[PDB]
């Protein structure tokens, strides 16, 4: 719990205030790099296949990329 | 260890940062024993981004 206190704050407010916004941007990125790599249709089947087992997570996936612009 | 001159991890930035941070405290620490060197050090110290850096002291 103490190493987790420092884990909020080990690189100071500054690495983290970077890191966190940096992570979410990479969050946008990972999703949207697999999203567009050729064209939407053929790619969605590649989207379909990374997490075949469950589809509740998928609904947020499909929902996210609707307003890319 | 293996990837020399590769991409660095999060902590790698931190380890350089403590090393970088540690050198910085020494100059601060160095003036404490010998504050008279501070003033003369500035002309020499300013050789980087010098006009902005002289300005910052004047603002403060």
């Amino acid at each position: 719990s103490i190493v987790q206190l420092v884990q909020r704050y080990r690189s100071g407010i500054r690495g983290h205030m970077k890191a966190v916004v940096m992570d979410l941007l990479r969050q946008y990125l990972r999703v949207e790099t697999q999203f567009q790599n050729g064209h939407y249709d053929k790619c969605v089947f590649a989207l379909r296949e990374e997490n075949k087992s469950d589809m509740n997570t998928v609904l947020n996936y499909i929902f996210s990329h609707a307003q890319v612009t | 260890l293996t990837e020399e001159d590769g991409v660095h991890s999060v902590i790698e930035e931190n380890i350089k940062c403590i090393s970088r941070d540690y050198v910085l405290k020494q100059i601060r620490s160095l003036v404490q024993a010998n504050p008279e060197v501070a003033m003369d050090s500035i002309i020499h110290m300013t050789q980087h981004i010098s006009p902005t850096q002289r300005a910052e002291v004047i603002r403060i």
